[PDB]
Protein backbone atom coordinates (compact mmCIF):
# COMPACT_ATOMS: atom_id res chain seq x y z
CA UNK A 1 0.00 0.00 0.00
CA UNK A 2 1.15 3.51 -1.04
CA UNK A 3 2.35 5.79 2.26
CA UNK A 4 -0.39 8.25 3.33
CA UNK A 5 -0.77 10.32 6.84
CA UNK A 6 -3.39 9.19 9.25
CA UNK A 7 -4.98 12.55 9.30
CA UNK A 8 -4.26 16.16 7.79
CA UNK A 9 -6.01 19.32 8.94
CA UNK A 10 -6.80 23.05 8.07
CA UNK A 11 -8.79 26.11 9.03
CA UNK A 12 -11.24 27.50 6.50
CA UNK A 13 -9.44 29.07 4.03
CA UNK A 14 -6.42 27.51 4.97
CA UNK A 15 -4.16 25.45 2.19
CA UNK A 16 -3.12 21.80 3.15
CA UNK A 17 -1.02 18.93 1.31
CA UNK A 18 -1.48 15.23 1.16
CA UNK A 19 1.62 13.26 0.99
CA UNK A 20 1.60 10.00 -0.74
CA UNK A 21 5.07 7.83 -1.17
CA UNK A 22 5.30 4.63 -2.97
CA UNK A 23 8.35 3.23 -4.24
CA UNK A 24 10.09 3.90 -8.04
CA UNK A 25 8.20 0.67 -9.02
CA UNK A 26 4.99 2.86 -8.84
CA UNK A 27 5.12 6.32 -8.35
CA UNK A 28 8.61 6.63 -9.13
CA UNK A 29 8.22 5.12 -12.42
CA UNK A 30 4.40 6.40 -13.96
CA UNK A 31 2.57 9.28 -14.49
CA UNK A 32 -0.67 7.22 -13.64
CA UNK A 33 -0.92 8.54 -10.42
CA UNK A 34 -4.73 9.66 -9.13
CA UNK A 35 -6.30 11.08 -6.53
CA UNK A 36 -9.83 10.11 -5.11
CA UNK A 37 -12.54 11.71 -2.58
CA UNK A 38 -14.38 9.37 -0.32
CA UNK A 39 -17.22 11.03 1.74
CA UNK A 40 -18.83 8.54 4.22
CA UNK A 41 -21.59 5.89 2.98
CA UNK A 42 -20.75 6.90 -0.49
CA UNK A 43 -18.23 6.06 -3.95
CA UNK A 44 -14.65 7.13 -4.18
CA UNK A 45 -14.75 10.36 -6.83
CA UNK A 46 -12.09 10.79 -9.28
CA UNK A 47 -10.40 14.83 -8.10
CA UNK A 48 -6.81 14.00 -10.09
CA UNK A 49 -5.49 11.89 -12.53
CA UNK A 50 -2.54 11.49 -14.93
CA UNK A 51 -0.61 12.73 -11.47
CA UNK A 52 -1.58 16.81 -12.09
CA UNK A 53 -4.93 16.66 -14.42
CA UNK A 54 -8.25 17.82 -13.07
CA UNK A 55 -11.40 15.97 -14.47
CA UNK A 56 -14.31 18.09 -15.89
CA UNK A 57 -15.86 19.48 -13.09
CA UNK A 58 -13.23 19.36 -10.35
CA UNK A 59 -12.57 22.56 -8.27
CA UNK A 60 -9.62 24.32 -9.28
CA UNK A 61 -8.69 24.13 -5.79
CA UNK A 62 -7.49 20.78 -6.00
CA UNK A 63 -4.06 20.11 -7.45
CA UNK A 64 -1.46 17.60 -7.52
CA UNK A 65 2.18 17.14 -8.13
CA UNK A 66 4.68 14.59 -7.83
CA UNK A 67 8.56 14.50 -7.37
CA UNK A 68 10.55 11.51 -7.43
CA UNK A 69 8.32 8.75 -5.47
CA UNK A 70 6.10 10.67 -3.23
CA UNK A 71 2.51 12.11 -4.89
CA UNK A 72 1.23 15.44 -3.13
CA UNK A 73 -2.65 16.73 -3.30
CA UNK A 74 -3.10 20.25 -2.25
CA UNK A 75 -6.14 21.42 -1.43
CA UNK A 76 -6.38 25.21 -1.43
CA UNK A 77 -9.35 27.59 0.00
CA UNK A 78 -10.01 24.95 2.41
CA UNK A 79 -14.24 24.79 2.77
CA UNK A 80 -16.17 22.49 5.46
CA UNK A 81 -17.21 20.62 1.97
CA UNK A 82 -14.05 18.91 1.21
CA UNK A 83 -14.08 16.88 4.64
CA UNK A 84 -13.70 13.25 3.54
CA UNK A 85 -10.71 10.55 3.18
CA UNK A 86 -8.80 11.01 0.29
CA UNK A 87 -7.16 8.47 -1.34
CA UNK A 88 -3.94 8.28 -4.19
CA UNK A 89 -3.82 5.23 -6.47
CA UNK A 90 -0.46 4.36 -8.76
CA UNK A 91 0.07 1.74 -11.46
CA UNK A 92 2.46 -0.90 -10.38
CA UNK A 93 3.21 -2.65 -13.61
CA UNK A 94 1.49 -5.76 -15.09
CA UNK A 95 -1.73 -4.03 -15.94
CA UNK A 96 -2.42 -3.58 -11.43
CA UNK A 97 -3.01 -1.07 -9.39
CA UNK A 98 -2.18 0.15 -6.04
CA UNK A 99 -4.05 2.44 -3.55
CA UNK A 100 -3.10 4.66 -0.32
CA UNK A 101 -3.98 4.10 3.34
CA UNK A 102 -6.41 7.29 2.85
CA UNK A 103 -5.99 10.39 4.92
CA UNK A 104 -9.08 11.67 6.53
CA UNK A 105 -8.90 15.27 6.27
CA UNK A 106 -10.71 17.86 8.88
CA UNK A 107 -11.49 21.10 8.60
CA UNK A 108 -10.67 22.91 11.86
CA UNK A 109 -13.53 24.86 13.34
CA UNK A 110 -16.44 22.97 14.95
CA UNK A 111 -17.03 24.04 18.70
CA UNK A 112 -15.90 21.51 20.87
CA UNK A 113 -18.49 19.60 23.05
CA UNK A 114 -18.58 17.66 25.81
CA UNK A 115 -19.86 14.00 25.83
CA UNK A 116 -23.26 13.56 27.87
CA UNK A 117 -22.87 9.20 29.72
CA UNK A 118 -26.17 7.41 30.59
CA UNK A 119 -25.64 4.07 32.49
CA UNK A 120 -27.98 1.43 32.76
CA UNK A 121 -27.77 -2.21 34.45
CA UNK A 122 -28.33 -4.98 33.99
CA UNK A 123 -32.44 -5.31 33.79
CA UNK A 124 -34.07 -8.08 35.68
CA UNK A 125 -35.33 -9.55 32.99
CA UNK A 126 -31.95 -10.57 31.24
CA UNK A 127 -30.63 -11.70 34.60
CA UNK A 128 -33.33 -14.04 34.70
CA UNK A 129 -31.69 -15.36 31.40
CA UNK A 130 -28.58 -15.95 32.80
CA UNK A 131 -26.69 -13.21 31.50
CA UNK A 132 -25.69 -9.19 32.22
CA UNK A 133 -25.47 -6.59 30.32
CA UNK A 134 -23.92 -2.64 31.14
CA UNK A 135 -24.91 -0.48 29.03
CA UNK A 136 -22.88 2.87 28.80
CA UNK A 137 -23.90 5.37 25.99
CA UNK A 138 -22.13 8.11 25.23
CA UNK A 139 -23.23 10.54 22.65
CA UNK A 140 -22.95 14.41 21.49
CA UNK A 141 -19.27 15.02 21.87
CA UNK A 142 -16.69 16.87 19.45
CA UNK A 143 -13.94 16.23 18.52
CA UNK A 144 -14.98 12.40 17.62
CA UNK A 145 -13.32 10.49 19.99
CA UNK A 146 -13.20 9.05 23.59
CA UNK A 147 -11.76 6.62 25.78
CA UNK A 148 -13.60 3.87 27.89
CA UNK A 149 -12.70 2.16 31.27
CA UNK A 150 -14.66 0.12 33.33
CA UNK A 151 -14.77 -0.35 37.09
CA UNK A 152 -16.01 -3.45 39.63
CA UNK A 153 -15.95 -1.57 42.83
CA UNK A 154 -12.86 0.65 42.07
CA UNK A 155 -10.94 -1.91 40.65
CA UNK A 156 -10.80 -2.07 36.94
CA UNK A 157 -12.47 -4.62 34.35
CA UNK A 158 -10.95 -5.62 30.63
CA UNK A 159 -12.68 -8.63 30.19
CA UNK A 160 -16.26 -9.02 28.71
CA UNK A 161 -15.88 -5.04 27.13
CA UNK A 162 -17.23 -4.23 23.54
CA UNK A 163 -16.79 -0.61 22.74
CA UNK A 164 -18.27 0.86 19.40
CA UNK A 165 -16.01 3.29 17.54
CA UNK A 166 -17.57 6.84 17.34
CA UNK A 167 -20.26 7.83 14.29
CA UNK A 168 -21.22 10.86 13.54
CA UNK A 169 -25.12 12.16 14.55
CA UNK A 170 -27.61 13.82 12.74
CA UNK A 171 -26.06 17.12 14.54
CA UNK A 172 -22.42 16.43 13.77
CA UNK A 173 -21.26 15.45 16.99
CA UNK A 174 -20.28 12.30 17.87
CA UNK A 175 -22.29 8.87 19.65
CA UNK A 176 -20.30 5.48 20.88
CA UNK A 177 -21.59 2.94 22.77
CA UNK A 178 -19.54 0.21 25.41
CA UNK A 179 -21.12 -2.92 26.69
CA UNK A 180 -19.46 -4.74 29.57
CA UNK A 181 -21.03 -8.50 29.88
CA UNK A 182 -20.92 -10.19 33.09
CA UNK A 183 -22.51 -12.90 34.69
CA UNK A 184 -25.13 -12.47 37.03
CA UNK A 185 -23.19 -13.37 39.84
CA UNK A 186 -20.80 -11.20 38.83
CA UNK A 187 -23.35 -7.95 38.33
CA UNK A 188 -24.30 -8.96 42.15
CA UNK A 189 -21.40 -9.83 43.95
CA UNK A 190 -19.76 -6.24 43.71
CA UNK A 191 -21.46 -3.18 45.37
CA UNK A 192 -21.02 -1.13 41.64
CA UNK A 193 -19.69 -1.17 38.67
CA UNK A 194 -18.80 2.12 36.83
CA UNK A 195 -18.40 3.81 33.82
CA UNK A 196 -15.45 5.81 32.84
CA UNK A 197 -15.55 8.50 29.44
CA UNK A 198 -12.06 10.34 29.04
CA UNK A 199 -12.89 12.81 26.21
CA UNK A 200 -9.78 15.38 25.63
CA UNK A 201 -8.15 14.61 28.92
CA UNK A 202 -11.42 15.23 31.11
CA UNK A 203 -12.99 12.54 32.47
CA UNK A 204 -17.31 11.61 33.36
CA UNK A 205 -18.29 8.71 35.31
CA UNK A 206 -21.36 7.07 35.90
CA UNK A 207 -21.69 4.50 38.12
CA UNK A 208 -24.76 1.83 38.60
CA UNK A 209 -25.19 -1.04 41.65
CA UNK A 210 -27.61 -4.28 41.90
CA UNK B 1 -27.11 9.24 -17.42
CA UNK B 2 -23.86 7.67 -17.67
CA UNK B 3 -23.53 4.76 -14.34
CA UNK B 4 -22.65 1.45 -13.08
CA UNK B 5 -25.65 -0.25 -11.14
CA UNK B 6 -24.78 -3.20 -8.70
CA UNK B 7 -26.53 -5.96 -7.30
CA UNK B 8 -27.69 -6.15 -3.60
CA UNK B 9 -26.32 -6.57 -0.30
CA UNK B 10 -25.37 -10.43 0.30
CA UNK B 11 -25.03 -12.72 3.40
CA UNK B 12 -22.36 -15.30 3.75
CA UNK B 13 -21.20 -18.18 5.27
CA UNK B 14 -17.10 -18.74 5.23
CA UNK B 15 -16.18 -21.17 2.16
CA UNK B 16 -19.23 -20.12 0.24
CA UNK B 17 -18.98 -17.94 -3.18
CA UNK B 18 -20.77 -14.43 -4.05
CA UNK B 19 -20.87 -13.21 -7.16
CA UNK B 20 -21.59 -9.56 -8.08
CA UNK B 21 -23.15 -7.64 -10.91
CA UNK B 22 -22.12 -4.39 -12.02
CA UNK B 23 -24.80 -3.12 -14.59
CA UNK B 24 -23.64 -0.36 -16.62
CA UNK B 25 -25.68 2.51 -18.90
CA UNK B 26 -24.73 5.50 -20.66
CA UNK B 27 -21.75 4.81 -22.77
CA UNK B 28 -20.07 2.56 -24.93
CA UNK B 29 -19.19 -0.58 -22.95
CA UNK B 30 -16.50 -2.20 -25.13
CA UNK B 31 -14.61 1.09 -25.03
CA UNK B 32 -13.69 0.61 -21.17
CA UNK B 33 -12.20 -1.66 -18.57
CA UNK B 34 -13.83 -2.29 -15.60
CA UNK B 35 -12.53 -2.37 -11.53
CA UNK B 36 -13.31 -4.29 -8.98
CA UNK B 37 -12.39 -2.15 -5.20
CA UNK B 38 -13.19 -3.05 -2.29
CA UNK B 39 -13.51 -1.39 0.77
CA UNK B 40 -13.81 -2.82 4.96
CA UNK B 41 -15.60 -0.53 7.15
CA UNK B 42 -13.22 2.29 8.39
CA UNK B 43 -10.37 0.73 6.23
CA UNK B 44 -8.82 1.66 3.03
CA UNK B 45 -9.92 0.73 -0.40
CA UNK B 46 -8.09 -2.52 -1.47
CA UNK B 47 -7.82 -3.16 -5.75
CA UNK B 48 -9.07 -6.60 -6.88
CA UNK B 49 -8.77 -6.79 -10.31
CA UNK B 50 -9.88 -5.58 -13.65
CA UNK B 51 -11.02 -6.72 -17.15
CA UNK B 52 -11.45 -5.17 -20.62
CA UNK B 53 -15.05 -4.98 -21.47
CA UNK B 54 -13.87 -5.70 -25.22
CA UNK B 55 -11.64 -8.16 -25.32
CA UNK B 56 -12.04 -9.65 -21.93
CA UNK B 57 -8.43 -9.83 -20.69
CA UNK B 58 -8.22 -9.76 -16.84
CA UNK B 59 -5.30 -8.75 -14.27
CA UNK B 60 -6.24 -9.82 -10.40
CA UNK B 61 -3.96 -8.60 -8.02
CA UNK B 62 -1.90 -11.51 -6.71
CA UNK B 63 -3.32 -11.49 -2.91
CA UNK B 64 -7.04 -13.11 -5.34
CA UNK B 65 -5.55 -14.72 -7.97
CA UNK B 66 -6.74 -18.14 -6.53
CA UNK B 67 -10.22 -17.46 -5.58
CA UNK B 68 -11.38 -14.19 -8.18
CA UNK B 69 -12.71 -14.45 -11.43
CA UNK B 70 -14.03 -11.50 -13.33
CA UNK B 71 -16.07 -11.81 -16.80
CA UNK B 72 -18.16 -9.16 -18.83
CA UNK B 73 -21.32 -9.77 -20.94
CA UNK B 74 -20.94 -7.50 -23.62
CA UNK B 75 -24.84 -7.95 -24.80
CA UNK B 76 -26.16 -7.26 -21.34
CA UNK B 77 -23.63 -4.72 -20.65
CA UNK B 78 -22.48 -5.89 -17.30
CA UNK B 79 -19.13 -7.21 -15.25
CA UNK B 80 -18.94 -9.73 -12.80
CA UNK B 81 -17.35 -10.52 -9.94
CA UNK B 82 -17.01 -13.88 -8.40
CA UNK B 83 -15.31 -14.39 -5.07
CA UNK B 84 -14.71 -17.67 -4.16
CA UNK B 85 -14.03 -19.64 -0.64
CA UNK B 86 -14.79 -16.38 1.28
CA UNK B 87 -13.87 -15.84 4.69
CA UNK B 88 -14.48 -12.79 7.58
CA UNK B 89 -12.06 -10.70 6.11
CA UNK B 90 -13.81 -10.41 2.76
CA UNK B 91 -16.57 -8.66 4.84
CA UNK B 92 -16.35 -5.53 3.04
CA UNK B 93 -18.48 -2.99 0.35
CA UNK B 94 -17.33 -3.82 -3.43
CA UNK B 95 -17.85 -1.66 -6.07
CA UNK B 96 -17.23 -1.71 -9.78
CA UNK B 97 -15.17 1.23 -11.36
CA UNK B 98 -14.75 2.21 -14.97
CA UNK B 99 -11.60 2.82 -16.26
CA UNK B 100 -9.84 3.42 -20.04
CA UNK B 101 -9.27 0.73 -22.41
CA UNK B 102 -6.03 2.01 -24.75
CA UNK B 103 -5.08 0.46 -27.87
CA UNK B 104 -1.82 2.48 -28.41
CA UNK B 105 1.41 2.05 -26.46
CA UNK B 106 1.29 5.97 -25.07
CA UNK B 107 -1.26 5.83 -22.86
CA UNK B 108 -1.86 9.00 -21.16
CA UNK B 109 -5.25 10.27 -20.99
CA UNK B 110 -6.84 6.90 -20.54
CA UNK B 111 -6.63 5.80 -17.24
CA UNK B 112 -8.69 7.22 -13.73
CA UNK B 113 -11.56 5.23 -12.51
CA UNK B 114 -14.05 8.41 -13.07
CA UNK B 115 -17.36 6.80 -12.77
CA UNK B 116 -18.29 4.30 -9.43
CA UNK B 117 -21.22 1.65 -8.98
CA UNK B 118 -23.16 2.27 -5.50
CA UNK B 119 -21.21 -0.69 -4.17
CA UNK B 120 -22.36 -3.76 -2.74
CA UNK B 121 -22.41 -5.04 1.10
CA UNK B 122 -20.88 -8.75 1.68
CA UNK B 123 -21.62 -9.50 5.03
CA UNK B 124 -19.46 -13.34 5.68
CA UNK B 125 -19.60 -14.97 9.44
CA UNK B 126 -20.34 -18.01 10.98
CA UNK B 127 -23.95 -17.23 12.53
CA UNK B 128 -27.01 -18.05 11.61
CA UNK B 129 -29.90 -15.44 11.38
CA UNK B 130 -31.53 -14.86 14.67
CA UNK B 131 -33.83 -12.63 16.35
CA UNK B 132 -33.26 -10.31 19.03
CA UNK B 133 -34.10 -10.43 22.43
CA UNK B 134 -35.65 -7.21 24.48
CA UNK B 135 -34.49 -6.42 27.32
CA UNK B 136 -36.08 -2.88 29.03
CA UNK B 137 -33.46 -0.44 30.48
CA UNK B 138 -35.98 1.23 33.22
CA UNK B 139 -35.34 4.55 34.50
CA UNK B 140 -38.18 18.27 38.09
CA UNK B 141 -35.61 17.56 34.82
CA UNK B 142 -35.47 14.68 32.24
CA UNK B 143 -35.13 11.19 32.40
CA UNK B 144 -33.65 8.34 30.44
CA UNK B 145 -35.04 4.65 29.69
CA UNK B 146 -34.67 2.53 26.63
CA UNK B 147 -34.54 -0.95 25.57
CA UNK B 148 -31.55 -3.16 24.17
CA UNK B 149 -31.72 -5.09 21.40
CA UNK B 150 -29.57 -8.12 22.11
CA UNK B 151 -28.11 -10.99 20.44
CA UNK B 152 -29.17 -10.94 16.91
CA UNK B 153 -28.08 -11.79 13.10
CA UNK B 154 -27.75 -10.02 10.84
CA UNK B 155 -27.97 -6.22 10.50
CA UNK B 156 -30.41 -4.36 10.37
CA UNK B 157 -32.50 -3.63 12.92
CA UNK B 158 -34.99 -0.58 13.32
CA UNK B 159 -36.39 0.46 16.44
CA UNK B 160 -39.11 3.14 17.04
CA UNK B 161 -40.80 4.48 20.35
CA UNK B 162 -45.10 4.31 20.98
CA UNK B 163 -45.39 2.92 17.33
CA UNK B 164 -43.33 6.42 16.20
CA UNK B 165 -45.54 8.38 17.75
CA UNK B 166 -42.24 9.25 20.19
CA UNK B 167 -39.84 11.18 17.82
CA UNK B 168 -38.39 13.79 20.25
CA UNK B 169 -35.49 12.83 22.44
CA UNK B 170 -34.70 9.27 20.91
CA UNK B 171 -31.28 8.39 20.04
CA UNK B 172 -30.55 4.80 18.29
CA UNK B 173 -27.09 3.77 18.76
CA UNK B 174 -24.99 2.03 16.32
CA UNK B 175 -24.43 -2.04 16.56
CA UNK B 176 -21.89 -3.36 18.24
CA UNK B 177 -20.92 -6.97 17.51
CA UNK B 178 -19.65 -9.53 19.63
CA UNK B 179 -17.18 -12.41 19.52
CA UNK B 180 -20.14 -14.71 19.16
CA UNK B 181 -20.92 -13.03 15.50
CA UNK B 182 -24.28 -11.38 17.07
CA UNK B 183 -24.87 -7.71 16.86
CA UNK B 184 -26.70 -5.39 20.21
CA UNK B 185 -27.87 -2.55 19.64
CA UNK B 186 -29.39 0.13 22.12
CA UNK B 187 -32.60 2.99 21.80
CA UNK B 188 -32.60 5.34 24.63
CA UNK B 189 -35.32 7.72 24.73
CA UNK B 190 -35.04 10.99 27.11
CA UNK B 191 -38.29 11.95 28.33
CA UNK B 192 -39.73 14.29 31.20
CA UNK B 193 -39.08 12.73 34.54
CA UNK B 194 -42.78 13.91 36.07
CA UNK B 195 -44.42 11.53 32.74
CA UNK B 196 -43.38 8.51 34.30
CA UNK B 197 -45.67 6.43 35.98
CA UNK B 198 -48.34 7.80 34.44
CA UNK B 199 -47.11 8.07 30.32
CA UNK B 200 -46.64 4.48 29.08
CA UNK B 201 -43.55 4.13 26.85
CA UNK B 202 -43.39 1.05 24.57
CA UNK B 203 -40.11 0.20 22.35
CA UNK B 204 -40.96 -1.32 18.73
CA UNK B 205 -37.91 -3.60 17.31
CA UNK B 206 -38.44 -4.97 14.26
CA UNK B 207 -35.70 -7.45 12.57
CA UNK B 208 -37.09 -8.59 8.84
CA UNK B 209 -34.05 -10.88 8.50
CA UNK B 210 -35.70 -12.91 10.84
CA UNK B 211 -39.06 -12.15 10.57
CA UNK B 212 -39.60 -10.83 14.57
CA UNK B 213 -41.72 -7.81 15.57
CA UNK B 214 -41.47 -7.13 19.51
CA UNK B 215 -42.92 -4.79 21.59
CA UNK B 216 -41.52 -4.55 24.93
CA UNK B 217 -42.93 -1.79 27.52
CA UNK B 218 -40.25 -0.16 29.58
CA UNK B 219 -41.33 1.27 33.02
CA UNK B 220 -39.49 1.84 36.31
CA UNK B 221 -39.01 -0.61 38.46
CA UNK C 1 11.53 4.46 -20.99
CA UNK C 2 7.55 5.03 -21.30
CA UNK C 3 6.27 6.65 -18.17
CA UNK C 4 2.97 5.99 -19.98
CA UNK C 5 2.75 2.27 -21.38
CA UNK C 6 -0.21 0.47 -21.96
CA UNK C 7 -1.36 -1.02 -18.61
CA UNK C 8 -4.32 -3.09 -20.04
CA UNK C 9 -4.38 -6.97 -20.24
Amino acid sequence: ALTQPASVSGSPGQSITISCTGTSSDVGSYNYVSWYQQHPGKAPKLMIYDVNTRPSGVSIRFSASKSGNTASLTVSGLQAEDEAVYYCSSYAGSSTWVFGGGTKLTVLGQPKAAPSVTLFPPSSEELQANKATLVCLISDFYPGAVTVAWKADSSPVKAGVETTTPSKQSNNKYAASSYLSLTPEQWKSHRSYSCQVTHEGSTVEKTVAP
Amino acid sequence: QVQLVQSGAEVKKPGASVKVSCKASGFTFTDYAMHWVRQAPGQRLEWMGWINAGNGYTKYSQKFQDRLTITRDTFASTVYMELSSLRSEDTTVYYCARDGFCPSNTCSGYYGMDVWGQGTTVTVSSASTKGPSVFPLAPGGTAALGCLVKDYFPEPVTVSWNSGALTSGVHTFPAVLQSSGLYSLSSVVTVPSSSLGTQTYICNVNHKPSNTKVDKKVEPK
Amino acid sequence: GNPDPNANP
